[PDB]
């Protein structure tokens, strides 16, 4: 319920310097000091890289720094690499040993090689048809930049009913993920001829066409 | 050895209670750190649990009268009797550390360095009852066999509520394993995936066991993934 | 810290270019014998070693 202003979308070229901020008020200008910056690969616990803004973490590469003045900020992230596309926060005091911090600046590193989205389409299993259910499991992996729109072609027909697609989630190889599902009935599964899952990733399209079980 | 381990996970219904626990191993909780960060993916976070023992006035003006918790130092484990759990508290917590000022790490400075965490537990407060997950073996196709790398798995579909954990060959298959997170259906059901890229020559010869575990419903399914044998 | 050497092979450590203190010696462990020969413990921070 307590939330402070941060620049959510930040980006910088590798080898450059970027500035990260988190907002306070006039009750935070006289003489305190408590600011420690975070680092999160999305989906797991954070990582410490910067604390004690202008001093030394024990084991940390010294390419990162911070700078402090007035209403003029910096978490100075310099020497950007391909592994800096991570979430960031600060820390701060709230008075009488209390605490508050900012709203999650998310860094995206550009100048990275674009990779075609690897798409795998799975038809429903035979016992799933025995279960009177049908699910088109479309799995898109290893794509960057992650702007994908999953389209379904039921015999060259765009079907939007029953389409559910996940949000882009970071993968191990500095790319994002997607897992889309089309939930249909076995009557509608064996009526159409073919089923194609397509994606629109930075203009590129990768399609997977599957067919119902022959026997 | 030194590790924070979450334990005591179970199903919670509206009107009930449950005793969570964060156990430290290696370092005794009598003189160590515990910070309960509550995380909801995609949005901001909040540190809430205010239990520093000695029992004096230190609390946050947001959870007054809701989160009650006790202290047990010698046993190296803390229990969280989180009473009156609200259904809008769907988040996986983590007990973590910090840094102060006393010892050699700080002689001049401030501190405040969360550095060691737990793994979290999966507790869902849902009005509806728990349902056993349905495991459907997604078999390899002809394109996967002819493509050199076969893709196979078992879709976990139509389970409510979370969680479902999928392992391969009881830990005997780790290379190529990739787990695709659950989907939020319009009706509230969930469906996740787990795909391992295997050699195509190992189809049929090497057994593919996927272990699907759902703790609140207490269901374990050892599903066999077999090729299309018509 | 973790382990120290014996007395015949006495462990040697070199310290310079930093701030030293004596009141910070009573936090990590309570000591038993503490005798500074010729120097009073109260003045050590007031001289520059």
């Amino acid at each position: 319920s307590y939330e402070l202003t941060q620049p959510a979308s930040v980006s910088g070229s590798p080898g450059q310097s970027i500035t990260i901020s988190c907002t306070g008020t006039s009750s935070d200008v006289g003489s305190y000091n408590l600011v420690s910056w975070y680092q999160q690969h999305p989906g797991k616990a954070p990582k410490l890289m910067i604390y004690e803004v202008s001093k030394r973490p024990s084991g940390v590469s010294n390419r990162f720094s911070g700078s402090k003045s007035g209403n003029t900020a910096s978490l100075t992230i310099s020497g950007l690499q391909a592994e800096d596309e991570v979430d960031y926060y600060c820390c701060s005091y709230a008075g009488s040993s209390t605490w508050v911090f900012g709203g999650g600046t998310k860094l995206t590193v550009l100048s990275q090689p674009k990779a075609a989205p690897s798409v795998t389409l799975f038809p429903p299993s035979s016992e799933e048809l025995q279960a009177n259910k049908a699910t088109l499991v479309c799995l898109i992996s290893d794509f960057y930049p992650g702007a994908v729109t999953v389209a379904w072609k039921a015999d060259s027909s765009p079907v939007k009913a029953g389409v559910e697609t996940t949000t882009p989630s970071k993968q191990s190889n500095n790319k994002y993920a997607a897992s889309s599902y089309l939930s249909l009935t076995p009557e509608q599964w064996k009526s159409h001829r073919s089923y194609s899952c397509q994606v629109t990733h930075e203009g590129s399209t990768v399609e997977k066409t599957v067919a119902p079980t022959e026997c | 050895e030194v590790q924070l381990v979450e334990s005591g996970g179970g199903l919670v219904q509206p009107g009930g209670s449950l005793r969570l626990s964060c156990a430290a191993s290696g370092f005794t909780v009598s003189s160590n750190y515990m910070s309960w960060v509550r995380q909801a993916p995609g949005k901001g976070l909040e540190w809430v649990s205010a239990i520093y023992s000695g029992d004096s006035t230190y609390y946050a003006d947001s959870v007054k009268g809701r989160f009650t918790i006790s202290r047990h130092n010698p046993k190296n484990t803390l229990y969280l009797q989180m009473n009156s759990l609200r259904a809008e508290d769907t988040a996986v917590y983590y007990c973590a550390r910090l840094v102060g000022a006393l010892t050699n790490i700080v002689v001049s400075g401030d501190g405040g360095a969360f550095d060691i965490w737990g793994q979290g537990t999966m507790v869902t407060v849902s009005s509806a009852s728990t349902k056993g997950p349905s495991v459907f073996p997604l078999a390899p196709s002809s394109k996967s066999t002819s493509g050199g790398t076969a893709a196979l798995g078992c879709l976990v579909k139509d389970y409510f509520p979370e969680p479902v954990t999928v392992s391969w060959n009881s830990g005997a298959l780790t290379s190529g394993v990739h787990t695709f997170p659950a989907v939020l259906q319009s009706s509230g059901l969930y469906s996740l995936s787990s795909v391992v890229t295997v050699p195509s020559s190992s189809l049929g010869t090497q057994t593919y066991i996927c272990n699907v575990n759902h703790k609140p419903s207490n269901t374990k399914v050892d599903k066999r993934v077999e090729p299309k044998s018509c | 810290a973790t382990r120290f050497a014996s007395v015949y092979a006495w462990n040697r450590k070199r310290i310079s270019n930093c701030v030293a203190d004596y009141s910070v010696l009573y936090n990590s462990a309570s000591f038993s014998t503490f005798k500074c020969y010729g120097v009073s413990p109260t003045k050590l921070n007031d001289l520059c070693f």
